[PDB]
């Protein structure tokens, strides 16, 4: 189909409360097309959610496949986050869905929430086909319950617990991904250009932070690494895929055989 | 289902990690917790030794057949006796009395004639949730004198003080009962001991709501 | 504690010294023909939302803060600085027996 | 074959037009020059209270003094008619109880209802208290009535379209008291105990014997349920009370209706029917609050006791003769003498 | 064929015959002089005073 959706006015935003889950959390989220411009999403964000300026911004790509990080890696890897995130102000940008790195990320949310005060602004932007229970969550200004138990026959993925605001994309698809990674680059893009306090005339920095992955993820850092205003990347070698690739390969900097991984 | 069982022999044998664990892993009590469950809850016979035979058998006067059923209006008639005069549980009120009738009784059409009930079935998946369902998940642990499955259940779910409170009032009926009743005299010291335990929960967290604002502390006290 | 029984008993009784009391017991009997505060306080949906909130947050800070402070005593870190101490005496035995040269 | 499809109307015709025939004096056409009584009215002279919920069923004793009563908060309750006072409180397992009974020589009650059980109650325990004695069990639908005729024998009605005579101590019953197409609700026992009555949701009665239980007679002519049925006291006539507003009384042999009630300000049904020691006055109450006391020779309303807040549910008759109660949907039990 | 069902059809109405039906003259010639002789039996009728009535009223004088 040549993209024939029909353009209506959104129906799903507010809270859900996530039942089933160890702690009882609260999340916002609204549902908006894949075509909307950054700056009324910044204004929604900034004041119909109460939310500061963040003095910094975080990326977290990585690879959307269920893939285990082994002990004494990724709960250093977790604390280092959350203490980086929690001392600065600053913007955890998702997937958001209960998949790949973006579980880890919730279980480090987990065991920090355990021990120590404080909220991180983990925003998460998925897809809206996505969800396993797409009903649901059309209850507007409403407090919705949500179901964290997941059910693989279902052929879908669950929103992760732990996170505070999501922000849902639609093509009008359902099952698929694509609809997200245009419209959070120009939201990044917009907050980049945006002033923090300080009169210097400064931005606010941005940093992307790369956990295994596939091919995509070198088209991405590729694609950062080009922009007018170019921002850093981490990578992990603990990993394993093409992020341990791109570890082992900044080594001898200026064998191309030995790639043929299969 | 699995999940369900397995949380149903958790509470009955009161292993309280396991519980934790398989809240901590998906299970919800809020679609678990039924009608059915609750009144086979209150039936179980493993589990260490509780005084509700007894203190049934004292209200709805003193005989009772042997093999007998508690079901949760006999349950509601014993908490409003151990609580005091003008006290009035929800599973007495006629409410749960009507919606309890659709248990047994309908099963002869022409039956329903001949009861002559004064009395809607929503489509609600089954209408038989209990919107809080710790509250009577709290309630069924004191009253079977498990106290870490009450300790447990106390700290999540709404109304931390008024729970706190009840719970108290409830152990020290319940000790006073036994004491009257000629026991061994360690199980009134067990249930004077939780009430002390709950009155000081309930203390202290009326000290912390005080200490952070006082304005929302003077309401939680009134409303 | 019997300060409340006090107010109440007073709050209850009416409004007349018992040399004019008698004209209520009168009125009381055309009443007989025919506590917003005080005692409770009657609050809307979003107020009782927000003392909900209010109190799990009171009572999870709580929970945090006898956490923190039992886990900062000087016998719980004494207990934890034993058991480390035997455990890596141990490990250090054990390392220093297997040697290949 | 189905030539005895086409063989049931002979049989059935001809019993048809045998009762027609035997219409020549009726009784109204020969009670006219017996003595006028008039209209009697009677008040309220003993009250019972104790029962929170509605009473469902009542049964007189010999002495007519103890009296059995089953209420909707499933609590059994004896009843010293002299000071009502409480003497015998005792609690039922279900919430739904329907049945009670009294027996011949206040020895053993029962109890029953949608509990598909019959349960046997031992008053004359040697531990000083009440406390379950026998067991029944096989009537699928739901126990509507049982009576007692002695301490090793009792028989009941159930909505299951069937009745058994049930032996006390082995469990088992004798005879299965077939062929109602509806649920029996309540029979009526003869003075000798050798031949008794039924009633089904099939506007119809059924003799049967205490012994073997054949099916003697079929009195049918109704519109609804047989819901409760009275024996006239010589054992060879009975009254059918139903739903439709109407009741109706048939005897033995003539195998025909007796005579009817001529007073259509009844429009509800009759909920209990029950004759006089001698078969003159009837007592009945209806799903209306009055309950019109009845005339059984006379055919004449003997009078209305308007007493009771809610629906009358169950009646009794003193053995010797002079008190009526009546239990009522109020929670209460009133005396009427 | 299946004639089980009216096999039992036809057993009873041969056998609901066989008895013998009085005129309803006879039938109303029965229970009169039964009632009768049984109407000062029964109290129903004739309504006895507060003296045999067990249901009588208590009077404490003193």
């Amino acid at each position: 189909i040549s993209k024939h959706t029909q353009l209506s006015p959104t129906d799903a935003f507010g809270t859900i409360e996530f039942q089933g889950g160890g702690h009882s959390n609260k999340a916002m989220y609204v549902r908006v097309s894949f075509d909307t411009k950054p700056d009324l999403l910044l204004h929604l964000m900034t004041k119909e959610w109460q939310l500061e300026l963040p003095k910094l911004l975080i990326s977290v790509h990585g690879g959307l496949q269920n893939f285990e990080l082994q002990p004494k890696l990724k709960q250093v890897f977790g604390k280092g986050l959350i203490k980086a995130a929690m001392t600065t102000g600053a913007w955890i940008f998702t997937g958001g869905v209960n998949t790949g790195v973006i579980r880890h990320v919730g279980d480090a949310l987990k065991d920090h929430a355990s021990k120590s005060r404080g909220k991180i602004c983990t925003i998460g932007i998925a897809p809206w086909g996505i969800v396993e229970n797409q009903e649901d969550l059309i209850g507007r200004d409403v407090v919705r319950p949500y179901q964290t138990m997941s059910n693989p026959m279902s052929k879908l993925t669950v929103l992760n617990s732990m996170h505070s605001h999501f922000i849902l994309a639609d093509n009008g698809t359902t099952g698929k991904y694509g609809a997200e990674v245009k419209l959070r680059r120009q939201l990044e893009k917009h907050i980049s250009l945006q002033k923090i306090n300080t009169r210097i005339g400064q931005g606010v920095p941005v940093v992307a932070l790369i956990v295994e992955g596939g091919p995509n993820v070198i088209s991405i850092v590729l694609e950062y690494l080009r922009d007018t205003p170019p921002v850093p990347v981490v990578v992990c070698d603990g990993s394993g895929r093409a992020s341990d690739i791109l570890a082992f390969g900044h080594k001898y900097s200026e064998v191309t055989i030995q790639k043929t991984f299969t | 289902g699995s999940l369900e069982q397995a949380m149903l022999d958790a509470l009955v044998l009161d292993r309280v990690d396991f519980v934790k664990l398989l809240i901590e892993n998906g299970v919800s009590m809020h679609r678990f917790l039924t009608i059915s469950r609750l009144e086979e809850l209150y039936n179980t016979r493993h589990g260490p030794s509780n005084t509700l035979y007894h203190l049934v058998r004292d209200v709805k006067k003193g005989n009772l057949p042997p093999d007998y059923r508690i079901s949760l209006i006999d349950i509601g008639l014993v908490i409003e006796y151990l609580m005091g005069g003008a006290y009035r549980c929800n599973y007495t009120r006629k409410r749960f009395r009507t919606l309890y009738h659709n248990l047994f009784g309908p099963k002869r059409p022409k039956a329903l004639k001949l009861l002559g009930m004064e009395d809607i079935d929503l489509d609600d998946p089954e209408i038989n949730h209990f919107p809080f369902p710790f509250h009577e998940l709290m309630v069924w642990a004191v009253l079977m004198k498990r106290q870490k499955m009450a300790l447990f259940f106390w700290q999540h779910g709404e109304e931390a003080m008024a729970k706190a409170l009840v719970a108290c009032k409830l152990c020290k009926a319940m000790a006073h009962e036994a004491s009257e009743n000629d026991m061994v005299d360690d199980i009134s010291q067990e249930l004077n001991h939780n009430s002390r335990d709950f009155g000081q929960l309930a203390v202290e967290l009326l000290d912390q709501s005080y200490k952070q604002d006082e304005q929302l502390a003077m309401k939680l006290l009134t409303y | 504690f019997q300060r409340y029984q006090l107010i109440m008993t007073f709050h209850e009784r009416p409004v007349l010294p018992p040399p004019l009391i008698i004209f209520s017991h009168m009125t009381m009997i055309f009443q007989h023909v025919c506590r917003d505060y005080g005692l409770k306080l009657f609050i809307t949906d979003d107020e009782l939302k927000k003392v909900h909130d209010f109190e799990e947050q009171c009572i999870e800070e709580y929970f945090r803060e006898k956490d923190d402070r039992f886990n900062s005593s000087n016998d719980e870190r004494i207990r934890v600085t034993s058991e480390r101490v035997e455990n890596m005496s141990m490990r250090l035995e054990e390392v220093n027996e297997r040697e290949h040269s | 074959l189905d030539q005895l499809r086409q063989e049931a109307e002979q049989l059935k015709n001809q019993i048809r037009d045998a009762r027609k025939a035997c219409a020549d004096a009726t009784l109204s056409q020969i009670t006219n020059n017996i003595d006028p009584v008039g209209r009697i009215q009677m008040r309220t002279r003993r009250t019972l209270r104790g029962h929170l919920a509605k009473i469902y069923a009542m049964h007189w004793g010999t002495d007519s003094r103890l009296l059995v009563s089953a209420s909707q908060d499933g609590k059994l309750i004896i009843w010293d008619s002299y000071t009502t006072n409480k003497v015998h409180a005792i609690p039922l397992r279900s919430s739904w109880v329907m049945t009670c009974a009294y027996a011949p020589s206040g020895n053993y009650v029962a109890c029953g209802g949608l509990d598909n059980i019959c349960s046997i109650y031992n008053l004359k325990t040697r531990e000083g208290n009440v406390r379950v004695s026998r067991e029944l069990a096989g009537h699928t639908g739901y126990l509507s009535c049982c009576r007692f005729l002695d301490d090793n024998q009792i028989v009941t009605s159930s909505g299951d379209t069937t009745c058994a005579l049930w032996d006390i101590e082995t469990g088992q019953q004798t005879t299965t008291f077939t062929g109602h197409t509806g649920d029996v609700m309540s029979l009526s026992l003869a003075p000798d105990t050798r031949l008794f009555v039924s009633g089904a949701c099939d506007a119809s009665a059924k003799l049967w014997d205490v012994r073997e239980g054949m099916c003697r007679q079929t009195f049918t002519g109704h519109e609804s349920d047989i819901n409760a049925i009275c024996f006239f006291p010589n054992g060879n006539a009975f009254a059918t009370g139903s739903d439709d507003a109407t009741c109706r009384l048939f005897d033995l042999r003539a195998d025909q209706e007796l005579m009817t009630y001529s007073h259509d300000n009844i429009i509800c049904g009759i909920t209990s029917v029950s004759f006089s020691k001698s078969g003159r006055l009837l007592l009945a109450g209806y799903d209306d609050f009055n309950c019109n006391v009845w005339d059984a020779l006379k055919a004449d309303r003997a009078g209305v006791l308007a007493g009771h807040d809610n629906r009358v549910s169950c009646l009794g008759v003193t053995d010797d003769g002079m008190a009526v109660a009546t239990g009522s949907w109020d929670s209460f039990l009133k005396i009427w003498n | 064929a299946s004639i089980a069902q009216a096999r039992k059809l036809v057993e009873q109405l041969k056998m609901e015959a066989n008895i013998d039906r009085i005129k309803v003259s006879k039938a109303a010639a029965d229970l009169m002089a039964y009632c009768e002789a049984h109407a000062k039996e029964d109290p129903l009728l004739t309504p006895v005073p507060a003296s045999e009535n067990p249901f009588r009223e208590k009077k404490f004088f003193s």
